[PDB]
């Protein structure tokens, strides 16, 4: 997260870290046994870390659980990034508390202009590298589809939405993928891609979660 | 050596944080960089050995 602020400890209880030796992606807990992330975050072996604040220090509130099943959307495209969404079933249900909680799936697609919250442990600089110990937060609005398409000519599909600022300065970055974009208490987006980070005329592009609610529910009920 | 070995490391548009190896012509050795997770270029290796063999 570039241009954000350190989240209040445990104010984002649904945020999880995907770890395979080191933190490589984020995710969101949607129920006691399932996590939603980005398909490009796929790894054969993944450990999910919940209740995290400082990713590099054992705090005592964390729960470490291995992924039992990893399911990518069957129509995910590695080149266009269309349908960049993935479900992870945990080996065992996690204990829900004040530090570990679920986020609700969208009731409908949120309109452009809706203020949202983006979070993650990704890079904090547009030029250079600075990985934070503490979870970062960013308040940003859903952008009109027209501006998204104008920023990324011919690269935006109906399953994507831009979130951020056309002037740049604030944006998600490497290490934030798979992370949540929460608006009014609902998961409306998943950190996916963009050209660089926080650059003018290139806001981050996110997976539009409202188009996958049925696929998510049907997949969970079948596995 | 191959031309792609002289190209700078390409992070790509994806936002994952994946450590990969690339040949640093300037230093004449393979080092690590952060790969985004998609649309990798050829000067991107999963191991130092593969990097040295291909671009050494
Ligand atoms: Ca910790």
């Amino acid at each position: 997260i570039v241009g954000g602020y350190t989240c209040q400890e445990n104010s984002v209880p649904y945020q999880v870290s995907l770890n395979s030796g080191y933190h490589f992606c984020g995710g969101s807990l949607i129920n006691d046994q399932w996590v939603v992330s980005a398909a490009h975050c796929y790894k054969s072996r993944i450990q999910v870390r919940l209740g995290e604040h400082n990713i590099n220090v054992l705090e005592g509130n964390e729960q470490f659980v291995n992924a039992a099943k990893i399911i990518k959307h069957p129509n995910f495209d590695r080149k266009t990034l269309n349908n960049d969404i993935m479900l992870i079933k945990l080996s065992s249900p996690v204990k829900l508390n004040a530090r570990v909680a679920t986020v609700a799936l969208p009731s409908s697609c949120a309109p452009a202009g809706t203020q949202c919250l983006i979070s993650g442990w990704g890079n904090t600089l547009s030029s250079g590298v600075n990985e934070p110990d503490l979870l970062q937060c960013l308040d940003a609005p859903l952008l009109p589809q027209a501006d998204c398409e104008a920023s990324y000519p011919g690269k935006i599909t109906d399953n994507m939405v831009c979130v951020g600022f056309l002037e740049g300065g604030k944006d998600s970055c490497q290490g934030d993928a798979g992370g949540p974009v929460v608006c009014n208490g609902e998961l409306q987006g998943i950190v996916s891609w963009g050209y660089g980070c926080a650059l003018p005329d290139n806001p981050g592009v996110y997976t539009k979660v409202c188009n996958y609610v049925d696929w998510i529910q049907d997949t969970i009920a079948a596995n | 050596r191959p031309d792609f070995c002289l190209e700078p490391p390409y992070t790509g548009p994806c936002k994952a944080r994946i450590i990969r190896y690339f040949y640093n012509a300037k230093a004449g050795l393979c080092q690590t960089f952060v790969y985004g997770g998609c649309r990798a270029k050829r000067n991107n290796f999963k191991s130092a050995e593969d990097c040295m063999r291909t671009c050494g």
